[PDB]
């Protein structure tokens, strides 16, 4: 609750407050644009598991300048 | 209806938390919109607009229904041409390693009904008001 | 006669459609062309063709990546692209054996250490580091490592057995 009423406190600026995810795009519609979305980012790891699942959005892994998309069924 | 929810308005406001409803609900709210994709692929279902003004996202939230919350955020399509509606997507995975990129666009504040600002100002009427902040996303 | 350009093989490649990936072989004897030259690389990363067939390796059956390895065989230089390391800070030292390790995929190990692959490969980075920010899975930053770290016992004992090249057990 103090976090949200603090917010409200920043009119609409929200410029410090769009809450990391920077429209990363992870994909595209299904008609062929982009599909640029906010979306916060979050660290996992899974040792039964091993993370075959399709649907990776980046073919070099990581987060830095540069960012190279997956052949995600274009 | 007569109140404006649609089919996915009344999965929402049917269940009660319970595992079988919550097995259940999930279950058929994932086949409609798979649907809804591969038939109409416009229709936003998860945007439309009850008479009250609540997306069903925002209903569930509000209602406190913890199992279709769940569900709703960290969902995940794995199937092609319906990967779109998903919102718990896999970036760089590295192995054992995977970094995951749970969507917003209706849970901060920034639009209206957010679930955020829906969950803390609501009344304590809600069940639940406080394990919904449990699930994974929105405590980070 | 069509010519054939960096662009089209990365795309190419990762539509593992070898019928493409055909006239290659005369363009490139012809042109005096080398699959290593700073045409077929990546300008800011540092790649090489076979890095990109390794990483959309779907089902993993890339089959383009046996063709393009005989081609600079019949170019006479095999080494220097086989052992390409990413010349990024992020990422410098990440071979096609480190990602085949990644991918699970005995036959593709197999076949580079069969081609020459080095097993000593380095891939002291930042991805690759400890670094308590910058999240990645820290390995001994040596292949074999690799192999431990992530369940490919089977791998292990090949790097290790194997003829072509023994990994050094003592690595550092």
């Amino acid at each position: 609750i103090t976090i949200l009423d603090t917010e409200k406190s920043f009119l609409k600026c929200m410029r410090k407050a769009f809450r990391s995810g920077k429209l990363l795009q992870v994909g595209y519609t299904p008609d062929g644009k982009d599909d640029y979305r906010w979306c916060f980012r979050v660290d996992e790891v899974n040792w039964t598991t091993w993370n075959t699942n399709v649907g990776i959005i980046n073919e070099d892994p990581g987060n830095c300048e540069g960012v190279k998309r997956t052949l995600s069924f274009s | 209806d007569s109140v404006g929810n649609t089919v996915l308005h009344a999965l929402v406001e049917v269940a009660d938390n319970t595992a079988d409803n919550t097995k259940f609900v999930t279950s058929m709210y994932n086949e409609i919109l798979i649907l809804g994709a591969k038939l109409h692929p416009t229709l936003k279902l998860e945007e439309l607009i009850n008479k009250k003004g609540l997306t069903p996202l925002a209903l569930a939230a509000s209602s406190g229904k913890i199992g279709v919350l769940a569900y709703i955020l960290q969902r995940e399509i794995q199937e092609p041409e319906c990967r779109h509606l998903s919102r718990k997507f896999t970036e760089w995975a590295y192995g054992p390693v995977h970094s995951s990129l749970y969507d917003l666009s209706c849970i901060d504040t920034c639009e209206k009904n957010s679930v955020l600002e829906v969950i803390a100002y609501s009344s304590s009427e809600t069940p639940n008001r406080h394990d919904m902040l449990l699930v994974e996303p929105l405590n980070r | 006669l069509k010519l054939y350009d960096r662009r089209s093989i990365f795309d190419a490649v990762a539509q593992n459609n070898c019928q493409e990936l055909e006239s290659l072989l005369p363009f490139l004897q012809k042109s005096r062309k080398r699959l290593t030259d700073s045409e077929f690389k990546d300008p800011e990363t540092g790649k090489t063709c076979l890095l990109k067939a390794m990483l959309n390796l779907h089902n993993g059956q890339n089959d383009t990546i046996s063709l393009l390895l005989d081609i600079a065989r019949q170019t006479d230089s095999l080494k220097e692209f086989v052992n390409a390391s990413y010349t990024d800070s992020y990422y410098k030292g990440q071979t096609a054996l480190h990602i085949a390790i990644e991918r699970r995929n005995m036959a593709l190990v197999t076949l580079l250490v069969e081609n020459g692959a080095d097993v000593q490969a380095a891939a002291n980075g930042d991805f690759f580091k400890k670094t308590k920010g910058r999240p990645g899975f820290y390995f001994g930053e040596l292949p074999l490592s690799l192999a431990a770290c992530t369940n490919q016992l089977a791998i292990v004992k090949f790097l290790l057995q194997n003829s072509w090249q023994p990994a050094d057990i003592s690595a550092r």
